[PDB]
């Protein structure tokens, strides 16, 4: 068995999922050979592979549904007429009987698999296939994929030699990183998963130290990722204690250097109760959970029934608590589209863009792919380019002018956009036309746009707000599921130098251009201005930014401005976008065929806000409420007029930081990619011959002034080879506080299942003495501050609960907090003056034998801000705070 | 500098009691069979502060299968037995000595006598009277260690905590040398 796509992920109708499993008779069409044959495709008992054979290659092959990117019905590639004559079948409609599976192993390889079946079979075949691919689409976006890694590895062992059996312990231990070892034999999937868990809990020393400090001797006896998929959580019931002890025993013995050996002493077991866990969330994690929520965590992570019953949390419960998907560094994980951010005009949004979508590699010698437009648009990209040049037969063909790159029909590139433009996202796509076409063909380039896109294409101002005195482009939400094209519009009354578009443009194609009327950049030194979308190569934009940085920011905040790599980059590389994003440039076009750092920043930035491709620009731009509106000059090398928000980062440890390289000396490099004033890099001392669980425990402090746009970058590097093997780029604005795990990724920006990093990241702050103002206060607009809220846990509150969390504004003082606490208890007549908030500091320490030090006491004086004191607690000093109410 | 050791015995003889008392200074109150346990302790011998890692084994048949887990190369492998049971004196050194040699040679061994406190208990004599036995003598303890080629012999008492620290001092020093 071992369903590669588990049942709890699939949402297929029972009947539909049966039809694929039983099998069906369909005709397999091969575009390359252009010859269709009959086949019988069946879905294997594991829901991954599709196999077609001769009914009871052209007629022999297998597809892996983990590579399919999308499924289309009636893809125009299928020649129904050719199939009908070849198979002597009656008249058929391709829009009702064709099925396609765009699959590939890379962003540059997009093959196609064509099936044509009778009308009845097509519906079930396509309907079921769409659900299978949708599940594949989600499974590759889950933040925690430890279990999905085991399924692939176990099944790979299952079918490696052709013999249906599991992996031996020597292989299972080796795969997980344990010692390279005999006694046992093939192990079922449950025995395999239950061995990985022991490796992820018994190989993390750093989680033992964080447990010893906060533990207490309480004796031993008294739409998101589905919980069943989450390895750590307790409800993943889909073995007696005897087996589990063996599983932990072997795992704890296979680990080499850093391992929480399985200590088992009776009457001397420690735990983290409800109160103890709360002290861990308030200080380190910063999370404020109610009594029930904290208890629910205990009932959800503690494996042992005895511990879980008496509200305790053993090391397995605590260790499994820090490895869950809710304890990952990035907040962008499982981030959904925020319809409130997509209401501002279109000029204020950073828009994902691509430069040469058709090209698949080098931009002077290579192939042009029709389907690379569908591959890119599925990633979420919202802008693409078309170099329509000239049809030898009259129909325009897209390719790189005056070069050897292959030519693809234009008709099949506009179709490629339509079939996959709005599959992932729904926000509008802006198409850029490098229209090197003669007048006669542009008429045949305008019919295609109106014939294919139809309603999606914009033909006239769709909103009354576009007719205002000083109009702004409509909000991306308003233009949902719409297509806009940009190119020169009529004014109504050796390196190839082919950048010059057509001097004359047809009156039909131009009429389609509405909201993006490209024109030559008039300049800053020198219809409404909000429509003209210029397009400047990186050299022209980079040169413009440095000389006129402040001028540009107030220009791109009212009209779009596109940028693409310079012609000198024949290598088909990308420019670093952080230079342009700071100044408000929206469409920073990038070469998606090449995977380098500049392309990971675009992926890192646009994985937020639901992945729609539209991310709002920092409020310092486009906002008149921000006190730093017109004074922001990113290129300045020194600004001592504000106090930055000091950041502290600690690389506690990492796990499996060198996949497929057991022997290595990894060192993690942290680069802060921001302005040239708050950008720096750090290096952790190498740890030799340890990749299963390296533990450096370095600390790095950096100060950031403009924190709205800064990207941390963790990059594992082997000193022996000095070659990166895993990287992850996350904004500092989307980095959770406290002890969190970071999910690394390979060079192709693909998720590494088991690899990750364990870090502690606390955002300190300097005390404002009035001389200078905090950086956060300046850049952050006043309106956005009102949206900020904070939760503070107060002990001793009346009622059975030992404590409760109260939501307060940033400016709330102690005086108000008393009223809120007493407001709830209206039944009893209580006087505010009677009660007074008190602050405690329990001097917990790793050492437990000595008697507990007396908890420090203080009186929170009235008018003193309560959020301010909460930020003064540093558990690094060995004390955990409590806001306790007393008479 | 961190050392490694593995301890074996006759089961229900004080293998787990010896480690808990040494690492916790508390005698266990309730007995629970042990499968596989790992402990870390710090000991100073002859001015050398060396971290000590303890690997706990089991002798039960159901747990005999996973013995090789802690076998791989280690600085030292210790031996324990119950003084009250003469059976452990003969079978255990002969049972495990070929196993220890086969799995990991060049590993010095030490023989430890457990349950020393109750050797003089009157109840022991009555219980062994039925089976026609007497408590393991000190003389045979040293001889058995020499027969199996061990570093030395020692006796320990979990309840009285007498001689427990001596074994670790002798054992730890042997690990670094040779
Ligand atoms: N009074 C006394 N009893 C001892 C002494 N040494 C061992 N025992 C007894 O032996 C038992 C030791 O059991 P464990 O601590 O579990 O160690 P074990 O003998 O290996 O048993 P397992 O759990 O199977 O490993 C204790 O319950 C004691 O009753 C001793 O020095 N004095
Ligand atoms: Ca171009
Ligand atoms: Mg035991």
């Amino acid at each position: 068995g071992t369903e590669l796509i588990p049942w709890y992920v699939l949402s297929i109708q029972a009947d539909v999922h049966q039809f694929l499993l039983q099998g069906a008779t369909v005709i397999h069409y091969d575009q390359d050979t252009h010859l269709s044959a009959r086949c019988f495709l069946q879905l294997q008992p594991d829901n991954s592979t599709l196999t077609w054979m001769k009914p009871p290659g052209l007629v022999e092959g297998i597809l892996d549904l983990f590579s399919v990117k999308a499924v289309y019905m009636g893809h125009p590639g299928i020649d129904i007429h050719t199939v009908c004559v070849q198979n002597k079948l009656s008249s058929m409609l391709l829009s009702e009987t064709g099925v396609t599976l765009l699959y590939g192993l890379q962003t540059t390889d997009n093959r196609l698999l064509h099936f044509v079946a009778p009308k009845h079979t097509a519906k079930m075949l396509f309907s079921g296939l769409l659900e299978l691919t949708t599940a594949v689409r989600k499974i590759r976006k889950f933040p925690d994929q430890r279990q999905q890694w085991l399924r692939k590895q176990y099944v790979s062992f299952y079918q490696e030699d052709g013999r249906y059996e599991g992996p031996t312990l020597a292989h299972a231990v080796e795969l997980f990183g344990g010692r390279r070892w005999v006694s046992d034999s093939n192990m079922s999937f449950i025995e395999f998963v239950e061995l990985f868990k022991s490796f992820s809990i018994r190989s993390r020393k750093d989680l033992k130290d964080i447990f010893d400090i906060y533990s207490v001797p309480c004796n031993r006896s008294a739409d998101l990722q589905p919980d069943l998929d989450l390895l750590t959580r307790n409800v993943s019931d889909l073995l007696s204690d005897n087996q589990r002890q063996i599983s932990d025993a072997i795992a704890a013995a296979s680990i080499v250097t850093n391992g929480t050996g399985i200590e088992s002493t009776s009457l001397g077991i420690f735990g983290v109760g409800i109160l103890q866990l709360n002290d861990f969330l308030v200080n380190c994690q910063g999370e404020h959970c109610t009594y029930d929520e904290i208890l629910s965590i205990i009932q959800k992570f503690e494996p042992n029934i005895s511990m879980c019953h008496q509200g305790l949390l053993s090391f397995e419960g605590f260790a499994r608590f820090l490895m869950d998907k809710d304890n990952f560094a990035s907040k962008n994980d499982e981030s959904r589209e925020n319809k409130k951010d997509l209401q501002l005009p279109l000029s204020y949004y950073y828009i994902e863009s691509s430069h040469n979508t058709y090209l698949t590699g080098h931009q002077l010698k290579g192939e042009s792919s029709v389907e690379l437009y569908s591959q890119v648009l599925l990633q979420g990209c919202r802008s693409i380019e078309l170099d329509c040049w000239d049809g030898d037969d009259g129909m325009p063909i897209i390719y790189h002018g005056h070069t050897l790159t292959t030519k693809i029909p234009f008709k099949e590139v506009v179709e490629a956009i339509d079939r996959s433009a709005f599959i992932t996202s729904d926000l509008p796509i802006i198409i850029s036309i490098e229209n090197h076409c003669s007048l006669p063909q542009q008429r045949k380039m305008a019919e295609i746009f109106k014939s294919v896109f139809g309603e999606k294409l914009v033909a006239k101002f769709l909103f009354e707000t576009d007719f205002s005195d000083d109009p702004m482009l409509p909000s991306p939400d308003q233009l949902r599921r719409k297509v806009l094209l940009k190119n020169k519009k009529l004014k109504a009354h050796y390196l190839p130098q082919n950048k010059k578009e057509s001097r004359q443009i047809a009156p039909e194609l131009s009429d389609l251009v509405i909201y993006c009327q490209a024109v030559k950049f008039p300049g800053l030194s020198t219809t409404p201005k909000c429509y003209h979308i210029s397009s400047l190569n990186e050299n022209a934009a980079k040169r413009l930014c440095r000389r006129y940085s402040q001028k540009l920011i107030q220009h791109t905040a009212c009209q779009l401005l596109r940028t693409y790599p310079a012609a000198t980059r024949i290598d088909s590389s990308n420019p670093n976008p952080l230079m342009f994003w700071l100044h408000g440039i929206q469409l920073v076009a990038l070469n998606y065929q090449t995977d380098d750092l500049p392309l990971h920043l675009n992926a890192a930035m646009f994985e937020a806000n639901g992945g729609c491709g539209y991310v709002l620009k920092p409020p310092v731009l486009w906002d008149k409420s921000c006190p730093m509106y017109q004074k922001f000059s990113p290129l300045e090398r020194d600004l001592d007029a504000m106090d930055p928000a000091t950041y502290s980062l600690t690389i506690i440890s990492g796990q499996n930081v060198c996949p497929s390289n057991s022997t290595g000396s990894p060192c993690i490099e942290v680069d802060v990619l921001g302005m040239p004033l708050d950008s720096c890099h750090f290096r952790t001392k190498p740890i030799h011959r340890n990749t299963l669980n390296p533990m450096w425990n370095e600390q790095f402090l950096f100060r950031v002034h403009f924190e709205d746009l800064v990207f941390l970058r963790f990059a594992v590097v082997e000193n022996n080879s000095s070659a990166i093997t895993a990287q992850r780029i996350i904004p500092l604005k989307a980095l959770k506080r406290g002890y969190r795990h970071l999910q690394l990724r390979n060079l192709h920006n693909e998720i590494l299942e088991i690899s990750s990093l364990f870090i502690n990241s606390r955002r300190m702050e300097d005390n404002p003495s009035g001389s200078t103002r905090p950086a956060s206060l300046m850049f952050n607009t006043e309106e956005r501050k009102c949206s900020q809220t904070h939760k503070v846990t107060v002990h001793g509150v009346p009622g059975p609960e030992p404590f409760a969390v109260f939501t307060i504004n940033e400016g709330t003082k102690a005086k108000q907090l008393l009223q809120q606490i007493l407001a709830v208890d209206q039944d009893t007549k209580l006087t505010a003056a009677d009660y007074f908030l008190m602050e405690e500091k329990h001097f917990i320490s790793k050492e437990k034998n000595e008697c507990r030090k007396q908890p420090f006491q203080r009186a929170v004086g009235p008018e003193e801000d309560i959020v301010q004191i909460l930020n003064s607690w540093f558990p690094e000093e060995g004390y955990v705070g409590r806001i306790v109410l007393k008479p | 500098i961190r050392k490694k050791l593995v301890i074996v015995g006759d089961g229900a003889c004080g293998k787990t009691c010896l480690l808990i008392v040494f690492s916790k200074d508390q005698f266990p109150e309730v007995y629970v069979p042990t499968v596989f346990e790992n402990y870390v302790a710090d000991i100073e011998v002859d001015g050398k502060q060396v971290e000590l890692a303890l690997w706990d084994t089991a002798g039960q048949e159901d747990y005999d299968r996973l013995r090789p887990l802690s076998y791989p190369d280690t600085d030292v492998i210790l031996m324990c037995f119950s003084i009250d049971s003469p059976d452990s004196l003969e079978n255990i050194p002969e049972k495990w000595t070929p196993e220890v040699k086969h799995f990991c040679p060049n590993v010095p061994i030490i023989l430890v006598g457990n349950k020393k406190d109750l050797r003089n208990d009157e109840h022991t004599r009555r219980e062994l009277a039925k089976m026609k036995q007497e408590p393991v003598k000190p003389e045979e303890g040293r001889d058995m260690a020499n027969r199996i080629g061990a570093f030395g012999y020692m006796e320990c008492s979990a309840k009285t905590k007498d001689g427990v620290r001596e074994v670790f001092e002798m054992a730890t020093r042997a690990a670094l040398q040779a």
